[PDB]
């Protein structure tokens, strides 16, 4: 698949069409059998791991060939989710941005790739929890907050747990989803679900974001609207020593 | 009258929704730093 | 909603039991469930609108008769489900029986 | 009647016969089941949160791990109401409020 079709394919993770497998396990590629059946064996000391093809299947590994975690055995597009087990977070961030790219960049478009990263890493801002400290062993936690909890209970308060937890590839729509600030979770498909549950809850907004504030007609946070920079006061020459002699009075 | 313009209270709008809130149930509390209430209506 | 966060904090059959907890019928035995309906007492859990009635009001069932026939059972009878109060009376439930005004002494 | 011979077995009301010279006592247990919302807001203000926490940390250890992503369910509803300041039963209204006139010309 091209154009936007991908450009989406990717921003939301989704687990496509030939997914043209990858090995799970290092090791040594086995190519048997023409047209009857086709299959291929990477097959290390050890574990012999065999994948079946299409038979149709274009595969791009020749017999023989030693091959690493998570590589490619057959072409095609790749599931973003198997990569993310089988080779971790980082090696899936740099899958995404340069796909993504491979794109914009086929077409005509030249646009800077951090773009592209700051929307892929809100794509792994949340990880699900193996073993707690303290609240419910299964639920999804944003990758900071966590942090607030295990380089916490490994200092001052150390002991008790340090909160496993597992890399969690968001697709970007599903990730904007599960955004903590309920005025913002609530212009999305369903506002009740959103609602009920943040009331029961004595839930807080903050209103960290952008897309809360404009809800409420608050003053954006951000540019002239930056906690940096509006509270900037300018005094003027003689207003300055005129106000220093009423400050010892 | 050649005045500047603004200080604009409160967004109408957060008003509206607080109350649009209020009328089926739900408290909507607006809190400052030190996490106690505003009132963002006086009235 | 859909997690139905009434029916989470109390189960109630989680919802079907809900929406027949108001609509449609059907008691929930709030307190001290003193009862027994061939087992035991179902404290916060579903109840018929008979289930109720033969519950805390208990069971009487008139038998009606027609005019110039006679009833095989005598006043004061642990009569049975099933069997005949008349040539034509059917009991439903096991009890006593009683003669409800008669036409005859 | 008559002192402290004859005494009844059963629970029930109680029915006095002067014609059959009998007590008798209907098979009826006196059962607080309240139907409606007025019986869902019952079972909601009188309820142990904290206990209801006890009984699943419970249900987390020792289950068959079936129905025990349910379990765990139940403690997200539980705990949030735990440390919120929202009393449950407060989800059944009793005043309904009204929006402005204004809000709604």
């Amino acid at each position: 698949t091209q154009g936007l079709p991908r450009v989406i394919e990717l921003f939301e993770a989704r687990r496509p069409k030939a997914k043209a497998v990858i090995s799970e396990i290092d090791g040594v590629v086995r190519i048997e059998e023409g047209e009857d059946r086709l299959s291929v064996f990477v097959e290390s000391e050890g574990f012999s791991k065999e994948y079946k093809l299409p038979k149709d299947a274009r595969l791009l590994v020749k017999d023989g060939d030693y091959v690493e975690a998570g590589q490619p055995l057959t072409r095609g597009a790749i599931d973003p989710h198997q990569l993310l087990e089988a080779k971790g977070p980082e090696a899936v961030e740099r899958y995404l941005v340069d796909e993504i790219q491979k794109v914009y960049r086929a077409q005509g478009v030249k646009l800077h790739d951090k773009h592209i990263e700051i929307v892929v890493r809100q794509m792994l801002k949340y990880v699900e929890v193996t073993d707690p400290g303290d609240s419910r062993l299964l639920e999804g936690q944003v990758l900071e907050k966590w942090d607030v909890e295990a380089l916490n209970e490994r200092l001052i308060a150390e002991g008790k747990v340090p909160v496993a937890w597992k890399p969690l590839l968001m697709g970007v729509t599903k990730s904007a989803l599960s955004t903590k600030s309920w005025l913002s979770a609530a212009s999305f498909q369903n506002t009740t679900h959103v609602l009920t549950e943040a009331a029961i809850a004595g839930k807080k907004d903050e209103l960290i974001g952008l897309k809360e504030n404009v809800i409420l007609g608050r003053l954006i946070p951000a540019g002239t609207g930056s906690d940096f920079v509006r509270f900037t006061q300018v005094v003027d020459q003689r207003t300055l020593k005129a106000i220093e002699e009423a400050r010892k009075e | 009258k050649g005045e500047d313009v603004p200080e604009p209270s409160v967004p109408e709008s957060f008003r509206v929704l607080v109350k649009e809130l209020q009328a089926l149930a739900l408290d909507v509390q607006t809190l400052d730093e030190k996490d106690n209430p505003v009132d963002i209506f006086e009235g | 909603d859909v997690p139905s966060k009434i029916g989470t904090l109390l189960d109630l059959s989680a919802t079907e039991l809900e929406q027949v907890l108001y609509f449609n019928k059907y008691i929930v035995l709030d307190p001290k469930g003193a009862v027994l309906d061939g087992v035991p007492v179902e404290k916060r859990q579903l109840l018929t609108d008979e289930e109720y009635r033969e519950l805390r009001y208990g069971k009487q069932e008139t038998y009606p008769l027609p005019a110039g026939v006679d009833a095989l059972v005598k006043d004061g009878e642990e009569v049975v489900k099933g069997q005949e109060l008349a040539p034509g009376v059917v009991s439903r439930m096991d009890g006593v029986a009683l003669y409800r005004f008669p036409r005859r002494v | 009647a008559d002192g402290g011979k004859v005494k009844s077995e059963i629970y029930g009301r109680v029915e006095v016969d002067l014609v059959r010279n009998v007590v008798r006592v209907v098979e009826s247990y006196d059962i607080d089941a309240r139907m409606g919302a007025e019986a869902i807001q019952e079972l909601l203000k009188e309820l142990d949160l904290e206990k209801l926490e006890r009984e699943l940390l419970e249900e987390m250890k020792h289950p068959s791990r079936a129905r025990r992503a349910k379990a765990r369910k139940r403690l997200e509803v539980v705990r949030a109401f735990l440390d919120s300041g929202n009393r449950p039963e407060w989800m059944i209204l009793e005043a309904v409020p009204v929006l402005p006139p204004d809000l709604r010309p």
